[PDB]
């Protein structure tokens, strides 16, 4: 029965919190035993206890700093635009999580059965061990030096603006369908060999990196020969 | 000009030196949208995208009409991106600045099935007379109205769903300045006197004439594709020209007067400038003022818009002065 705290935390809504709107909608989701909680645009500064039932939480557009409990049947995330400083354990049932526009410097373990990590925006300084039933990653504008190796099925890799310095051990072509990895305006000098083995299925854009002219004048007479058909490349 | 300031922020954090295109006017944008149509244009700074009115809706065999949505479901949406503005960029009305975009993507299958299908019998005279598809498109989630205070303050509101970048991929059925205008004025010196007069007199035709500068672009090309002299031609001279003494068409020479052409396209308002000099003979002295901004404003600019501005200028300058 947090029902009444819900309702207290109503009344403690500082100026300018729409926490009575929340209240209501979470009273709603309880009541119905609604699936979908989003109480995003509603200045909020903190977060009463969470229904367990509800797998899809969206709280982006709000002041927050710390989440509650996450219920272990969650699938989806969504704390963008907040002021996160930490998230709490992960449900492995959760596949979605977005925490971008956030001050996250660190992340929580992932699930293994996690699809989608957008967590751009940030100051995350290393990131977890990543699932490989992840497709999708966002973790540009942060502050990384060092990405973990890439899972098999990646799809889109976008790693740029971040702090790079060596690029990344892929799967050896563990996936052969099509694959976009942006590694542009990160710190790279040289890169490694595997590259050369992999297939056209991979597009590569290491624009603005410090790249040596060794690799330049090696990645140009390999963009300029007609038996390479080895994978999209992009560089400046 | 400011839109175009946003979509290349967009285009450089999302894709720098990729398949990515920034949307140059607001006002052409849902033209851009994904299923959209796009041609290219030729212009030397590099192939240019202007938008059809057409979609891939209006050319492909709708097999009835009586549901052409279905294809919508072919679209999917890879989520939303964040791109940081730069400091001259202010969001009117939070010390870091950011925007929010959305990635809409054809599904690759349908690309697949693209190929193998079929057209309406009956097509648009557009389309009949056509002889690419845009691909993924990041829009705006909401409005957005922004302000810059960089110079060579100005306010712009992107309404929300408009594109600002777009990629595109081929519609199938079943180089240096210096390197170049060098090239140029190489291929026009081993000209006679007396010709190069006559493609001077023409290309002076072209100044300030948008009319007659496509006019001869139109006529370069279509002398350059059949590759016989016609018996009249009201600039018959200049064609005269591009052939050498036996006659054989030296293409060097169309390809060029077509890049001149080109060139002077990215002119509109110097264009006076240029004629009135080659109507006083300042030529020289305009042109060195060209080399002294580029030089002085610019380190090795021929190792901003004004740039490619400069360039043009001094492209066109250039081979003037050569032809007198």
């Amino acid at each position: 029965h947090y029902l009444r705290i819900l309702t207290e935390w109503e009344k403690n809504s500082s100026p300018g919190e729409e926490r009575g709107i929340a209240f209501n909608r979470l009273s709603q989701c309880f009541q119905n035993q609604e699936a979908v909680l989003n109480l995003s645009d509603l200045n909020l500064t903190s977060l009463p206890e969470l229904p367990k039932h509800i797998s899809a939480l969206i709280v982006e557009n709000n002041k927050l700093t710390s989440l509650p409990k996450l219920p272990a049947f969650l699938k989806e995330l969504n704390a963008d635009n907040n002021r996160l400083s930490v998230i709490p354990e992960l449900p492995e049932s959760l596949t979605t999580l977005s925490v971008r526009s956030n001050q996250l410097e660190n992340l929580p373990v992932l699930p293994n059965h996690l699809t989608s990590l957008f967590v751009e925006n940030n100051r995350l300084y290393n990131l977890p061990a990543l699932p490989e039933k992840l497709k999708f990653l966002h973790v540009y504008y942060n502050r990384l030096t060092t990405l973990p190796d890439l899972p098999d099925k990646l799809e889109i890799l976008c790693a740029q603006r971040n702090n790079l310095v060596t690029f990344p051990q892929f799967s050896d072509r563990n996936n052969i369908r099509q694959k976009e990895y942006y590694f542009h305006f990160n710190q790279i000098t040289t890169l490694p060999e595997s590259f050369s083995q992999l297939d056209s299925s991979y597009r590569i854009n290491i624009s603005g990196n410090p790249l040596s002219t060794r690799v330049l004048q090696s990645l140009q007479r390999l963009t300029s020969s007609p038996d390479y058909h080895g994978p999209q490349i992009y560089f400046s | 000009s400011v839109f175009e300031e946003i979509t290349r922020i967009v285009v450089k954090e999302m894709d720098a030196g990729g398949d990515m295109i920034a949307v140059r006017s607001l006002v052409d944008a849902d033209r851009f949208r994904c299923f959209h149509l796009v041609g290219e244009k030729r212009t030397f700074f590099g192939c240019r995208h202007y938008t059809t009115g057409l979609t891939l809706m209006d050319i492909l065999d709708t097999d009835g009409d009586k549901a052409e949505f279905q294809i919508l479901d072919n679209v999917d949406s890879t989520g939303e991106l964040i791109v940081r503005l730069p400091k001259e960029i202010t969001i009117s009305g939070f010390h870091h600045q950011k925007i929010k975009i959305s990635e809409n993507r054809i599904s690759q299958q349908y690309l697949a099935t693209l190929e193998n299908r079929k057209l309406k019998r009956e097509l648009p005279f557009s389309f009949r007379s056509i002889n690419y598809l845009v691909t993924e498109t990041l829009e705006t989630v909401k409005e957005e109205t922004l302000k810059s205070d960089r110079q060579y303050q100005r306010e712009v509101t992107i309404p929300p769903n408009r594109v600002l970048s777009y990629r595109v991929k081929q519609l199938v059925f079943p180089r240096n300045m210096k390197e170049k205008l060098e090239d140029m004025e190489s291929v026009l010196k081993d000209l006679t006197e007396e010709k190069r007069k006559d493609v001077l007199n023409s290309l002076a035709k072209c100044l300030g004439k948008e009319d007659i500068r496509q006019d001869l672009e139109q006529r370069v090309s279509e002398v350059l594709i059949s590759g016989e002299l016609h018996m009249e031609d009201p600039d018959k001279p200049l064609l005269s020209s591009l052939f050498n003494a036996a006659g054989v068409l030296v293409e060097a020479r169309a390809k060029a007067i077509l890049d001149f052409l080109d060139a002077l396209l990215e002119l509109s308002e110097e264009q006076q400038f240029v004629a009135e000099a080659l109507e006083k003979g300042t030529l020289p002295l305009l042109k060195d003022q060209v080399k002294s901004v580029m030089e002085q404003n610019w380190d090795e600019l021929a190792s901003d818009p004004e740039a490619r501005i400069l360039c043009a200028l001094y492209v066109v300058v250039s081979i003037l002065l050569e032809l007198a």
